[PDB]
């Protein structure tokens, strides 16, 4: 309703330091920079209760639902299979490790919903899951949901060359951990190029992003960034939309390799369905 | 690596 309008930027008519770069591509984390306070109000941290550790990123889509990658909760080849009592969701964070008193809100999960057809056996196809919070979180200056794309938003923004933004507390190199939430703006890549960069079978529930080894700009999601949001700002209504979920990639920021994202619009029907089915 | 969180969260 109020989705994708950040209290500290859109609302007060302030621009973050790199959004122009997004907007300028619509034809007007490794190697990221620190995010500004309240730059990604929908960024959520998937936290492990015991031991206490960051599991993945995630995003707030309403006051009671968090969107993340299914491989964040379930990956049988690595004996990964989290229950709602296994995790904690931390919202409104900036600092990676410190408990941001009076700023962040920590929530408990009521229910985890994995895509019934999430393909963990082969290529992480349909890598998405919903988590419904035990109680609605209260919005604030640092906590605010992102918008989910509609068919025509997906249509006009999801184009090769158009940049999106990925955020996370993930590794700083394939082989570093930030103290503060990192950002990187990356271009969407043509699907043939995506396909030609890997042996894994790319489905329509996916898109890849990153620069060309030739383009001379770098950046990528990395370990711990999983389940985080790939977002775009609509130049039509000025809102931030989540187009993708950090899914998989081979290494972090390797030349001729790209990050792969769950195609949120393709799976929006399943999202709606479970949201007003429960 | 993490600062402890309010016990009531666990
Ligand atoms: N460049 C880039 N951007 C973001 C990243 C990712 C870097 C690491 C994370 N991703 C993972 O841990 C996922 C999840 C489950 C299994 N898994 C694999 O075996 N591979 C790697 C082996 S694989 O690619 O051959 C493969 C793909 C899909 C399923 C199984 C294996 C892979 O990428 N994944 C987070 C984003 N990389
Ligand atoms: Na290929
Ligand atoms: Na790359």
């Amino acid at each position: 309703a109020d989705c994708g309008l950040r209290p500290l930027f859109e609302k007060k008519s302030l621009e973050d330091k790199t959004e122009r770069e997004l907007l300028e591509s619509y034809i007007d984390i490794v190697e990221g920079s620190d995010a500004e306070i309240g730059m990604s109000p929908w960024q959520v941290m998937l936290f492990r209760k015991s031991p206490q550790e960051l599991l993945c990123g995630a995003s707030l889509i309403s006051d009671r639902w968090v969107l993340t990658a299914a491989h964040c909760l379930l990956y049988p080849p690595w004996d990964k299979n989290f229950t709602e009592n296994d995790l904690l969701v931390r919202i409104g964070k900036h600092s990676r490790t410190r408990y941001e008193r009076n700023i962040e809100k920590i929530s408990m999960l009521e229910k985890i919903y994995i895509h019934p057809r999430y393909n963990w056996r082969e290529n992480l196809d349909r890598d998405i899951a919903l988590m419904k919070l035990k109680k609605p979180v209260a919005f604030s200056d640092y906590i605010h949901p992102v918008c989910l794309p509609d068919r025509e938003t997906a249509a006009s923004l999801l184009q090769a060359g158009y940049k999106g933004r990925v955020t996370g507390w993930g590794n700083l190199k394939e082989t570093g951990q930030p103290s503060v939430l990192q950002v990187v703006n990356l271009p969407i890549v043509e699907r043939p190029v995506c396909k030609d960069s890997t042996r894994i079978r790319i489905t329509d529930n996916m898109f890849c992003a990153g620069y060309k080894p030739d383009e001379g700009k770098r950046g990528d999601a990395c370990e711990g960034d999983s389940g985080g949001p790939f977002v775009m700002k609509s130049p039509f209504n000025n809102r931030w939309y989540q187009m993708g979920i950090v899914s998989w990639g081979e290494g972090c920021d390797r030349d001729g390799k790209y990050g792969f994202y769950t195609h949120v619009f393709r799976l929006k029907k399943w999202i709606q369905k479970v949201i007003d089915q429960f | 690596d993490f600062e402890e969180i309010p016990e009531e969260y666990l």
